[PDB]
RNA sequence: AGCCAGGAUGUUGGCUUAGAAGCAGCCAUCAUUUAAAGAAAGCGUAAUAGCUCACUGGUCGAGUCGGCCUGCGCGGAAGA
């Protein structure tokens, strides 16, 4: 699973999820998945997606994956007061706005990718298309 | 199925075969399997026969290339063309054996010299 | 109307014969003895096809044809099994000599217009076993 | 060869832009060469259909503009960041 | 009938047909395709 | 779209298995006659047979097929 092997810093600011994408464009394989919707995926998640698109081709191609899961979230535990301190890092996810795209693949037909994308969509919280490489 | 090029094409080559051919026999293949009609492609390439099934305002275009043209009120209905390129005859005798053998189909209107020969008459080939 | 693929000088085992054209209404050991004397010239170790023509009175005649594309290719390539991964692995070979007479037994069996067309088919019964043609 | 149509656009800006883009045009540029810049607009569907083939990419095309052909290059293209549209292209003159 | 929030054809002789405001399954093969929404 | 006809040969392809014969699995997946017929899409047999499908010819006679972008709706939707 995703995460950073080591950072700067422990705990981070909640922060603000706007703007647009950058890497909205297909740089490595032929075919992606784009993110339309707003929102944070979970390590987890990214997880599940990858080993059902990798199902998919039944191992065959190549894909990347081209969001990691930088930030650290927080939570305190139940039956606890306010304030005394910020709480424990219990998971990681990657800030995702409309645009961007998380996953590549080729070496595959393309209605084959349409199908494992899919499948790998159905994994995720963000409402997403597919897109194709274009030349320029 | 088939492009209009690939209609022109075949036009085209049953217009050759047509062009050609000294006698040819239109008739019925309705009911018949693939081992009697490959029976009759054997019998068919043995005496110096042409044997095809193709589509009938195709054969209303590859006819009027001359002088079947008296053949295009035998094309309402399944249609298999017997041209026998070498020789005259040998498909009207071939054709009623093998309508008569199977006790399927037809053998309905024929052509020879430029004209129609009705169906009992085709005893003339 | 049945067809089977019986050994040359061999017939009547249960699992293959006696089941499979004897619940068709047909004599067991009338078509074995008449198939193993008229197969008895077929070549030991190659099943022939016998199709075996059955009648509304149970009383049969026989058209036992050459022996298959495929054991005709096993005897004249020398090999006993075929590849069990055909044109991946490669058996045996046979030359095109042996195509030409395997598909002159098989002009006794086939739809071939010239001995190029049962030579060719026979070629697709060669890649389909594995047997490379030489 | 492909054939572009276009008008000069009157105004400039996220404005005149955006209002371009909701009546289902786009903006585009053409420089290069000697001659000054000039800023044009196109029917977004057109030209979504004709680079919808590569050869769009790789051609020179001929924008008319007043009636004034300019053979120009495909050099550049924005695309809008989710969806199937062109926020904006750079020719230069070829 | 199953009785849920997606259904699909789940094979070549399922029939989409929405009857009284509720999309419905039919198939002439097996009755363990029988779908309503809902 | 629907109705009539065919959906064949080598062949039961090899391997394997008690049997694999299109249709347990593994591999090749060629070629013939062909209008058209995949070493067969599903059901079937102990393995077969058998019933359809892909595909074609006949009939019919003018539109038809599924993607895109969107506007407003449908289901999803159970509480004192
Ligand atoms: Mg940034
Ligand atoms: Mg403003
Ligand atoms: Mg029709
Ligand atoms: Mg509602
Ligand atoms: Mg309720
Ligand atoms: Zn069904």
């Amino acid at each position: 699973m995703l995460q950073p092997k080591r950072t700067k810093f422990r705990k981070m600011h909640k922060g603000r999820n706007r703007g647009l994408a950058q890497g909205t464009d297909v740089s490595f394989g032929s075919f992606g998945l784009k993110a339309v919707g707003r929102g944070r995926l979970t390590a987890r998640q990214i997880e599940a997606a990858r080993r059902a698109m990798t199902r998919a081709v039944k191992r065959q191609g190549k894909i990347w994956i081209r969001v990691f899961p930088d930030k650290p979230i927080t939570e305190k535990p139940l039956a606890v007061r306010m304030g005394k301190g910020k709480g424990n890092v219990e998971y990681w996810v990657a800030l995702i706005q409309p645009g961007k795209v998380l996953y590549e693949m080729d070496g595959v037909p393309e209605e084959l990718a349409r199908e494992a994308f899919k499948l790998a969509a159905a994994k995720l919280p963000i409402k997403t298309t597919f897109v194709t490489k274009t030349v320029m | 199925a088939l492009n209009l090029q690939d209609k022109q094409a075949i036009v085209a080559e049953v217009s050759e075969v047509a062009k050609g051919a000294l006698s040819a026999v239109v008739a019925d293949s309705r009911g018949v399997t693939v081992d009697k009609m490959t029976e009759l492609r054997k019998a068919g390439r043995e005496a110096g026969v042409y044997m095809r099934v193709v589509r009938n305002t195709l054969l209303r275009r590859a006819v009027e290339g001359t002088p079947f043209e008296c053949l295009k009120d035998a094309f309402v209905g399944p249609t298999l063309i017997a041209y026998v390129t070498e020789h005259p005859g040998a498909a009207a005798r071939l054709f009623k054996e093998f309508a008569k053998a199977n006790a399927k189909f037809e053998v309905k209107a024929a052509a020879f010299e430029g004209e129609l020969i009705p169906a009992s008459q085709i005893d003339r080939l | 109307y049945v067809k089977l693929q019986v050994a040359a000088g061999m017939a009547n085992p249960s699992p293959p014969v006696g089941p499979a054209l004897g619940q068709q209404g047909v004599n067991i050991m009338e078509f074995c003895k008449a198939f193993n004397a008229k197969t008895d010239s077929i070549e030991k170790g190659l099943p022939i096809p016998v199709v075996i023509t059955v009648y509304a009175d149970r009383s049969f005649t026989f058209v036992t044809k050459t022996p298959p594309a495929a054991v005709l290719l096993k005897k004249a390539a020398g090999i006993k099994s075929g590849s069990g991964k055909p044109n991946k692995d490669k058996v045996g070979k046979i030359s095109r000599a042996q195509l030409q007479e395997i598909a002159q037994t098989k002009a006794a069996d086939m739809t071939g217009a010239d001995i190029e067309a049962m030579t060719r088919s026979i070629e697709g019964t060669a890649r389909s076993m594995g047997l490379v043609v030489e | 060869m492909f054939t572009i149509n276009a008008e000069v656009r009157k105004e400039q800006g996220k404005g005149a832009s955006r209002r371009l883009r909701a009546a289902n045009k786009f903006p585009a540029i053409i420089y290069g060469g000697k001659e000054a810049p000039l800023a044009i607009e196109l029917d977004h569907d057109k030209v979504m259909n004709m680079q919808a083939k590569a050869e769009f990419y790789s051609e020179v095309l001929t924008i008319v503009v007043d009636g004034k052909e300019i053979k120009v290059k495909a050099q550049d293209v924005q695309r809008h960041p989710y969806k199937p549209k062109l926020q904006h292209i750079d020719f230069v003159r070829a | 009938m199953k009785v849920r929030a997606s259904v699909k054809k789940l094979c070549r002789n399922c029939k989409i047909v929405k009857r009284d405001g509720v999309i419905r399954v039919i198939c002439s093969a097996e009755p363990k395709h029988k779908q309503r929404q809902g």
